[PDB]
């Protein structure tokens, strides 16, 4: 609902483009509509500068797991 | 050649990756000037990349249909350089780090509170010692023959 | 005998909500009730089995007729490659109109569940047709579910009650059994498949009313008798065989051909049955070797008496083995329960490499349902097995009369045994993981050529040994000119390896560098698993930290907080620990197989070869990216016919966690907070005018461990099952 | 007629509510012979 | 209700008699150690089974043993 | 807790001292202070072995490190 780009004419265009809304107000829209649609940075980000935060991520995983 | 591989050095999906990532590269060189020191760094970074591939290449090394080297490990005489050499070297090591340790607790072990000597380690005794891992394979066995190494079943209890 | 339950005075007595909880949880402990005799736990075991019996034979007629009533199998059986099959029919009051259409499927006129569990394949297989013949079968196990009621009910009136002697009559139940259930079973079914099967898989309908005149053969049992056997074996089905029709027929009924009908991707029907024939003979030879009132047969007893190597290094032996199995039901629940996971495992991975049933094997779900099913089965009844293996070292071992035999050496070296197995364990963790994290770490780097692939040359040179001509080995069946290739040459070879060699079918996959790191995960598991519970079982009857452990029996709480603490010390509490062990071991040979064929049935290999040698992958390329249709079932614009298994997805998500708060929890926090509970209801008006007549107390240690493992392996099995059922259906259907 | 709509009720609702309650009664007896 | 046992290897230190919470044990005379007395368990109805008696025992192994038996209200340790 | 009280103040002297000295020392401050919108604020970077220098990400302003 805040952040995003805007053009010259003034129209703005929200980064989800106002999803909350309609979506978040079962755990199925959290489920796809946060996590899942927005892993997809963190998970791609081999090969290039971001992978340490990729590599970050599964050794968390394994961390929190251990704990168990 | 072995389970259908390919050598590395006639494989074409190994050339086309070593291609695709010198472009790679040369596409972030092209962005600074040709004197400056991130440039000099991806240059430096190209040149190391294909040093990798040409010794890759004629070290005999095989390559699978993806274009990615394989180790070889069942015996075969070719690629002793894969498993068997380094694995004698990982050996070798461990065995002195191992006989060194062991050494040091049975020296320890004859004074009054032997436990204040494994929180502070006597330097002076370890350096006498550590130089000993040297032979560690013929003390071992030597020590194996005489029935030092180990301790009767009858004995052990705390 | 003075209230619920009635077999126990000490719970009777028990003024809490505790007296019903227990009273639940030790119905079916028969050794520890109330003044419990040796022959009535036999004579009540004896009723509870035929009981099971009975609900076995009704879970199956019930399949039947809702099939029979509400199904398509007429439908189906006309276009099996096209049509859904239908389970049951669906009445939800709760329904909405959308959902009421999304349900309706398979050609029905109301909505309806799809069968996964593939009865109609087998069904049909065997030769069923129509829905009377359902109807015929679902009456007649019907029958069969009251007839083991009345005998229960019988053999336990005081004329026909057996005596203790009765049921420890070894040699006799052993002879009976190998005889008798295995061998003259077989027969049985191999006579059906003659009879009726075969005959409808060519176009002729054997029934009750018509068996006596058709004749299975032309020539009859003349051949069988004067022993021209080969005659039954001179004319099979041609390769162009259509399986219900007449056109390509054969006449033959005993063959040995081996591969697949190039039509169903099936095993040949004859090969079933000769099959069954061989195993019938074997079993009913392998029934005679002991003795019981002839003269002639072997002694058990005598048997393990002699075996004993010369040089003492095992002791005594087997000397006094018979008695010690022969009087604890436990130890022999334990070897029953093991060879039984074993072939469970053996089923499972037989029967998705060898379909059996006609059009089965492009029914991708119900592959894959069958094999989830029958791994997940198989390792509870791992875990089973020594758990009833390590009560019988408490309840019922001797030590006196197994004086220095192999069972009492076993407890001797525990020391030595318990240290090799963890250092399999650690070797093959450091190692395994340590290649996978080298992997991950070359592939974010972005110089995927660095990485550490071992090829994994011996299960390459066996797949070779077996007829796989990939990898360019000639040995054995993958040579021409040898003894083992000439000597099957015309029997069954020309089959078997085109079967082997077409890379369309799950006969012995080609693998590579991901499946050798795979198996040794998989190897992890067993070892570590292994290690839990041997540990149990062999420290059950004490341990330096508790010398007395027996006297407290198989499940108590802890010893207290003295000697530095001892939490989770009975053999109870390993069996615990072991089966979350169990379930992430059964996990990763689950979603390997998973993996592995759907890229198979897409023709994407590749994408499993590349993506399977780091972590990443898994994680992206099998779980990310297979789940966008589930999620997708319900959302902000509609539904579709996948929303039952989105909702069961997070249902199952649900009941994990729950778990968790009775696994990190522990009593002493709730007992407090419901004293004060208790304060408050006395406290209250128009409401202290009710009271409660069992004090509510918190849940007991061992009761909360029970309840939390429970929530953890039902919401585990639930949330796989939806993602796997979901992500191949809306893919294949 | 009907049989679904006749005896999803009679399995989903009323035969748990018989069961239940003579489970809750013969829990509570103070002496049972 | 839990069951108490006293096992012949008493030195007669007294400890345990002195932790208990609830008064289950006392000591009485004896002539099998050098503190010539012994401990004693006259009062289990009363026992909640804490094991606080065990904590404090010196030998090797223990000489007072607690094993949990049928629950009640006084070794449920309810006070309603 | 008096003389522990100073030894914490010590330790957080000296994090903002190297705070402040790799800002001067090893980032692109100069040049983020004339195109604050279109530059990323960097101010560690890596050395290069084994292959991490992948890590020193193209920022902008003539500058290769890791975002702040
Ligand atoms: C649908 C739900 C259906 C069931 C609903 C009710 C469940 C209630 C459970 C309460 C358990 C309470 C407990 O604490 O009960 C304790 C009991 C037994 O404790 C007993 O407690 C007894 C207590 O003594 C009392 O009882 C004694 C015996 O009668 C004496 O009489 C004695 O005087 C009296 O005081 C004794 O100490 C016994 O030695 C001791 O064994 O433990 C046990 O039952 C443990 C053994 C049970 C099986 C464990 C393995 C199976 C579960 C693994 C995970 C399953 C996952 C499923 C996934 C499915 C996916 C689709
Ligand atoms: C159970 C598995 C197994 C085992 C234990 C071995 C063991 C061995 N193999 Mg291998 N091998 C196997 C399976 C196995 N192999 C299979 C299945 C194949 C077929 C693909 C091969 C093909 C193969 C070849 C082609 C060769 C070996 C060789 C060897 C030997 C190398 C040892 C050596 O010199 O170390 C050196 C150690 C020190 C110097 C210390 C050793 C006896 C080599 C050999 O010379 O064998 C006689 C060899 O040339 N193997
Ligand atoms: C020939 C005589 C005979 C026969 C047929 C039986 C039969 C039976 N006895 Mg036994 N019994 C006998 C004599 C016999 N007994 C004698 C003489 C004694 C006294 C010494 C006993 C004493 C005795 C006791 C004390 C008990 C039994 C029990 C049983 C039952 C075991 C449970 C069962 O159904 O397993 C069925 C097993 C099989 C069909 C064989 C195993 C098949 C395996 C799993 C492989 C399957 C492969 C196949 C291809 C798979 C197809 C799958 C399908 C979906 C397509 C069974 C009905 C038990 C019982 O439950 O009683 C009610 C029991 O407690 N018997
Ligand atoms: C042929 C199979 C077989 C047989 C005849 C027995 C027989 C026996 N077992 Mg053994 N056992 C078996 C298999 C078998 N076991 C297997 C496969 C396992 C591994 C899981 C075990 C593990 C095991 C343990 C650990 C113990 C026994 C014990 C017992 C005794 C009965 C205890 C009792 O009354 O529980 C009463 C039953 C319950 C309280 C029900 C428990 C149900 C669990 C918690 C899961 C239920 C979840 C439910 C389905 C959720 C549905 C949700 C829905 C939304 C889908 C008895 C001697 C006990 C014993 O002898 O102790 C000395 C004992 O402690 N067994
Ligand atoms: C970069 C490479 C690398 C790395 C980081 C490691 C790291 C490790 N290795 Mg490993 N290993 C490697 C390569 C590597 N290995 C290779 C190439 C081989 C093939 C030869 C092996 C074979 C190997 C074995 C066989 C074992 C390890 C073990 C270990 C672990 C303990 C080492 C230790 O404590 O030594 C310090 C030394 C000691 C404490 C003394 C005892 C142990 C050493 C190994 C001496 C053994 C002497 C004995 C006579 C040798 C033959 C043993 C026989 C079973 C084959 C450690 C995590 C050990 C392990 O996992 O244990 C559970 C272990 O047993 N490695
Ligand atoms: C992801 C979770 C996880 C992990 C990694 C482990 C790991 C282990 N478990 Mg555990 N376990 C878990 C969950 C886990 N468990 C759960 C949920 C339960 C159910 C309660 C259990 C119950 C359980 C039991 C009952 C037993 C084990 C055992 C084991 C060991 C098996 C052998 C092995 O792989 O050794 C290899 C070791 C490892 C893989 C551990 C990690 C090693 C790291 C990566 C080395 C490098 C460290 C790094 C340099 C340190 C930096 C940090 C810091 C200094 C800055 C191992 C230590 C068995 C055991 O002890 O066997 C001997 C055993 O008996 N586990
Ligand atoms: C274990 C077997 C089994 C199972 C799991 C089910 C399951 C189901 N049945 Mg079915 N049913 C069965 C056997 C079974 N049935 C048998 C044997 C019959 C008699 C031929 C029926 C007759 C029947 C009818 C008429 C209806 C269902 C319906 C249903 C559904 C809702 C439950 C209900 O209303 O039950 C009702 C249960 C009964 C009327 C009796 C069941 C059989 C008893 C227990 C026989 C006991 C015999 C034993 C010796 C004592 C559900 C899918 C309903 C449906 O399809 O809704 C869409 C429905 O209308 N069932
Ligand atoms: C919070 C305190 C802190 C931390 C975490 C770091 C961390 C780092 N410093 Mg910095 N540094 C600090 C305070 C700190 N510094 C202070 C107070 C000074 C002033 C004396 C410096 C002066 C300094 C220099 C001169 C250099 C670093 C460098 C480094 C890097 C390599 C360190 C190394 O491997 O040394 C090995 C021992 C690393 C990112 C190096 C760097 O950035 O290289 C590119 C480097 O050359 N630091
Ligand atoms: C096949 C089914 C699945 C089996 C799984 C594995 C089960 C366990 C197998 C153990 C094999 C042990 C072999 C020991 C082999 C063994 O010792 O056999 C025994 C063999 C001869 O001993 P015997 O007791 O049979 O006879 C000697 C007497 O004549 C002396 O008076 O010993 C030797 O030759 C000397 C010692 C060798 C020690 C090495
Ligand atoms: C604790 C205890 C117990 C338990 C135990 C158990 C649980 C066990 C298990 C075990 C197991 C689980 C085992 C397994 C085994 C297996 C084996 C041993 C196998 C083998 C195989 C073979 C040998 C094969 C071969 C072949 C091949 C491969 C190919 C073709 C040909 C032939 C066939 C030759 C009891 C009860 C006793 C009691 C006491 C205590
Ligand atoms: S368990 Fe507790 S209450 Fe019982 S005798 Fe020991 S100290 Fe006293
Ligand atoms: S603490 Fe132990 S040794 Fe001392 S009096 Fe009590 S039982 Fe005896």
């Amino acid at each position: 609902d805040v952040w995003g780009t805007i053009s010259d004419q003034g129209m703005v265009t929200h980064i989800t483009g106002g999803n909350f809304a309609q979506s978040s107000i079962t755990i199925n829209g959290w489920l796809r509509d946060f996590l899942w649609a927005q892993a997809s940075q963190v998970i791609q980000s081999y090969g290039s500068s971001l992978s340490a935060y990729g590599l970050f991520f599964l050794g968390a995983h394994f961390v929190w797991a251990f704990s168990l | 050649d072995i389970a259908g591989l390919t050598p590395c050095k006639d494989s074409k999906a190994f050339a086309k990756r070593e291609k695709q990532s010198v472009k790679k590269l040369t596409s972030s060189l092209k962005k600074y000037a040709p004197d400056s020191a991130p440039a000099l760094a991806i240059q430096a970074t190209i040149d190391k990349t294909k040093r990798r591939f040409e010794n890759y290449g004629k070290f005999g090394l095989l390559c699978g249909s993806d274009g990615l080297p394989h180790l070889i490990v069942s015996g075969d005489q070719r690629h002793w350089g894969e498993f068997i050499t380094p694995g004698v070297l990982f050996l070798y090591i461990a065995g002195w780090i191992g006989w060194v340790g062991r050494s040091y607790l049975i020296a320890v072990s004859g004074e009054k509170k032997p436990a204040m000597r494994e929180i502070i380690i006597d330097v002076e005794l370890a350096s006498k010692i550590i130089p000993r891992g040297f032979i560690w394979p013929v003390a071992a066995y030597r020590e194996w023959i005489n029935g030092d190494l180990v301790v009767d079943d009858a004995d052990i209890g705390y | 005998e003075l209230r619920f339950p009635r077999f126990s005075q000490g719970l009777a007595q028990d003024p809490t909500t505790r007296r019903i909880w227990f009273g639940i949880a030790t119905a079916h402990d028969f050794e520890s009730h109330d003044d419990i005799t040796e022959e009535r736990l036999y004579q009540n075991i004896f009723a509870s089995h035929f009981g099971q019996l009975a609900i076995i034979f009704l879970w199956t007629s019930g399949n039947l007729f809702h099939v029979a009533w509400q199904g398509n199998f007429e439908s189906w059986i006309q276009d099996p490659l096209h049509v859904r099959p239908i389970a049951h029919a669906i009445w939800d009051p709760h329904f909405g109109q959308p959902a009421v259409e999304a349900f309706t499927r398979g050609g029905a006129a109301g909505p309806v569940n799809i069968a996964y569990s593939g009865v109609y394949q087998w069904w049909y297989t065997i030769g069923l047709r129509t829905n009377e013949d359902l109807y015929t079968g679902a009456l007649f196990l019907l029958f069969l579910s009251t007839l083991s009621l009345v005998a229960g009910w019988l053999h336990l009136q005081p004329k026909w009650k057996p005596s203790l002697s009765w049921f420890k009559n070894a040699e006799s139940r052993l002879n009976h059994h190998l005889s008798g259930l295995f061998g003259v079973s077989s027969l049985a079914w191999t006579g059906h498949l003659v009879h009726v099967a075969i005959p409808a898989s060519r176009g002729e309908y054997v029934r009750w009313n018509n068996f006596l005149d058709v004749l299975p053969y032309p020539q009859g049992l003349g051949p069988l008798l004067t022993g021209q056997w080969n005659l039954y074996a001179q004319n099979p089905d041609s390769s162009n065989h259509l399986f219900g029709t007449a056109q390509g027929a054969g006449t033959a009924i005993l063959t040995l051909l081996g591969g697949f009908h190039p039509q169903t991707q099936s095993l040949w029907l004859t090969d079933i049955a000769h099959h069954h024939l061989a195993i019938a003979f074997i079993f009913l030879i392998a029934g005679h070797m002991y003795r019981t009132n002839f003269g002639i047969g072997h002694s058990i007893k005598d048997l393990l008496e002699a075996h004993t190597p010369p040089g003492g290094r095992l002791g005594r032996g087997h000397k006094g083995l018979y008695d010690t199995i022969n009087n604890s039901i436990h130890f022999q629940l334990g070897l029953a329960l093991a060879s039984l996971g074993v072939i469970t495992s053996l089923v499972a991975q037989h029967m998705y490499s060898l379909p059996a049933y006609a059009f089965i094997a492009q029914d991708f779900t119900t592959q894959a349902a069958l094999y989830t099913h029958h791994q997940y089965i198989a390792g509870f009844i791992m875990t089973g097995a020594f758990a009833h293996g390590a009560i019988f070292f408490i309840r019922d071992y001797n030590p006196e009369q197994n004086e220095d035999n192999v069972l009492a050496r076993m407890l001797d070296h525990k020391e030595a045994i318990i240290s090799h197995l963890s250092w399999a364990s650690l070797f093959l963790g450091f190692h395994t993981l340590g290649l996978y994290v080298h992997n991950d770490v070359m592939l974010a780097f972005g110089t995927p050529e660095k990485q550490i692939l071992i090829e994994p040359i011996f299960a390459q040179w066996i797949q070779s040994a077996h007829g796989k001509t990939t990898y360019g080995f000639d040995i054995l069946l993958s040579s021409t000119n040898g003894p083992a290739f000439n000597a099957g040459r015309s029997l069954w070879l020309p089959g078997w390896l085109n079967a082997v060699n077409e890379n369309s079918n799950s006969l012995f996959l080609t693998i590579g560098p991901g499946d050798f790191l795979v198996h040794h995960a998989i190897a992890l598991g067993l070892h570590t698993t292994t290690l839990i519970l041997v540990k149990g079982a062999l420290d059950a009857r004490g341990s330096k930290l508790m010398p007395d452990k027996k006297d407290f029996g198989y499940s108590f709480p802890c010893d207290g907080p003295g000697r530095g603490g001892t939490c989770d010390i009975s053999a109870w509490d390993a069996f615990y620990l072991a089966v979350f062990w169990m379930l992430n071991t059964i996990g990763w040979v689950t979603f390997y197989w998973h993996w592995k064929h759907i890229t198979l049935w897409q023709g994407n290999v590749s994408q499993f070869n590349e993506s399977s040698t780091y972590l990443m992958g898994w994680l992206r390329d099998y779980l990310w990216l297979n789940s966008s249709q589930l999620i997708n079932g319900y959302n902000p614009f509609g539904m579709n016919s996948l929303s039952v298994w989105a909702w069961m997805f997070l249902f199952g998500h649900l009941v994990w966690a729950t778990g968790f708060m009775f696994l990190i929890s522990w009593r002493g926090y709730w007992q407090e907070l419901i004293e004060t509970l208790a304060w408050a209801h006395e406290r209250t008006p128009l409401a202290n005018l009710i009271r409660w007549r069992d004090k509510p107390v918190a849940l007991s240690i061992v009761q909360a461990r029970l309840v939390g493992l429970a929530h953890f392996s039902v919401g585990y099995i639930f949330t796989y099952a939806a993602f796997l059922i979901a992500s191949t259906s809306g893919k294949f259907g | 007629l009907n049989l679904p709509s006749i005896f999803v009720p009679l399995v989903g609702l009323v035969f748990p509510a018989i069961a239940m309650t003579s489970l809750f009664l013969y829990v509570q007896k103070n002496k049972i012979v | 209700s839990h069951s108490v046992k006293i096992y012949d290897t008493c030195i007669g230190c007294t400890q345990c008699v002195r932790a208990c919470p609830t008064d289950v044990l006392e000591m009485i005379p004896w002539d099998g150690c050098k503190a010539k007395q012994i401990a004693s368990a006259p009062r289990t109805e009363d026992c909640v089974g804490c094991k606080r008696c065990e904590s404090a025992c010196p030998t090797d192994f223990l000489s007072v043993r607690v094993y949990l038996g049928p629950e009640t209200t006084r070794s449920m340790a309810l006070s309603y | 807790v008096f003389s522990a009280h100073f030894g914490q103040l010590s330790i957080i002297f000296l994090w903002l001292s190297g705070m402040y000295f790799h800002g001067a020392r090893f980032s692109n401050y100069e040049a983020w202070l004339s195109d604050p919108t279109h530059i990323g604020p960097s101010a560690q970077v890596v050395w290069p072995i084994v292959g991490q220098e992948i890590l020193n990400g193209d920022v902008g302003g003539g500058f290769r490190g890791i975002q702040i």
